[PDB]
């Protein structure tokens, strides 16, 4: 854990 | 060495630095040796992310310019920016197509290798077709698909993932490029139905996933 | 001109080409003109995406170097690849820090702009601190804290705890105390006070203020 800061055609 | 380039390629894939990953696999291809089943996947995944980042960027910029009919100033900037992404996209595909025709397809040894590099050729010509030379690239794309489709149909099973993957990319070519939404649905449905009638522990995942995408393409096309 | 570079930077953001977005906003700042409220946001989003890819890549490769202990080849490759990412990571931060010191921080006529650039100066020194090996870490950590401390004194004086710049500054400052200085107690003290003072003052831009307050309480829960 880290600290907190501030339709289409498929192919292969 | 070959081991160091592949090991760094596997490392660049983890770091999500595909420009470095493609440069390493390009150097492996430049050494002339026929790539193994693992190397051809690393080479493909590398250039797919490299060439796909420019495809996604191109779809966005062109779609923005469609709404800029009122302002002619912004239309030029969007046009100039789109053309720079197009030049980047053209240089990437020609890089892959050069490696395909010089080192890869020539030395294609066993059958499965011959079908994969043949599919990759039609794809990067299809990516060029997405952007006079139009019909020259479209037909150059079609021959690689047909030549690989005959080999995979004759000597592979409909359950092999390379045969299923080629049928998927071939069906997409008819719909997006040739505007033939119906000749492709037969190819996608036959390759799907020829597989459901029938596979190894190291191949179900890639095989079954492509069939899921096949029926997802058929549903999307048949609105 | 300025509006041409800003408009092209907005296109590079939609295309997710942040290296193009960064160079455009870097040229806007290099003209000596004080950035507007939108031009500094584009400059920030640009270099944050540019710097974030190296940071994310550095964490993965470093984790592999720690995990590949025993195999010197797999560990030296990771070490050398990490060092190349570090060089890319250092050049980016030095590019922003030199941009902040020469054009942005001096020309800041408003405390809103001054706290923003000072918080930004503390951030990219903090990004250098996550990668520093020694001898230079002592100064880089100090330079990061001084920029953070000056930003914290101006914001607490002339901004309200509901202002998103002050909340975000308290968020990044507390992260600096926790992960860099290894002071997990002043980190919680900084985050809890800024979070409680924001409620007590509550007792438009509030969408950003509510999100940062959720990030403050989340960091408190993770650190506990």
């Amino acid at each position: 854990p880290r600290s907190n800061s501030w339709p289409r055609s498929n192919s292969t | 060495d070959k081991n160091e380039l592949v090991q760094k390629a596997k490392l660049a894939e983890q770091a999500e630095r595909y420009d470095d990953m493609a440069a390493c696999m390009k150097s492996v291809t430049e050494q002339g040796a026929e790539l193994s089943n693992e190397e051809r996947n690393l080479l493909s995944v590398a250039y797919k992310n490299v060439v796909g980042a420019r495809r996604s960027s191109w779809r966005v910029v062109s779609s923005i310019e469609q709404k800029t009919e009122g302002a002619e100033k912004k239309q030029q900037m969007a046009r100039e920016y789109r053309e720079k992404i197009e030049t980047e996209l053209r240089d990437i595909c020609n890089d892959v197509l050069s490696l395909l025709e010089k080192f890869l397809i020539p030395n294609a040894s066993q059958p499965e290798s011959k079908v994969f590099y043949l599919k990759m050729k039609g794809d990067y010509y299809r990516y060029l077709a997405e952007v006079d030379d139009k019909k020259g690239i479209v037909d150059q794309s079609q021959q690689a698909y047909q030549e690989a489709f005959e080999i995979s149909k004759k000597e592979m099973q409909p359950t092999h993932p390379i045969r299923l993957g080629l049928a998927l990319n071939f069906s997409v070519f008819y719909y997006e490029i040739l505007n033939s939404p119906e000749k492709a649905c037969s190819l996608a449905k036959t390759a799907f139905d020829e597989a459901i009638a029938e596979l190894s522990e190291e191949s179900y995942k890639d095989s079954t996933l492509i069939m899921q995408l096949l029926r997802d393409n058929l549903t999307l096309w048949t609105s």
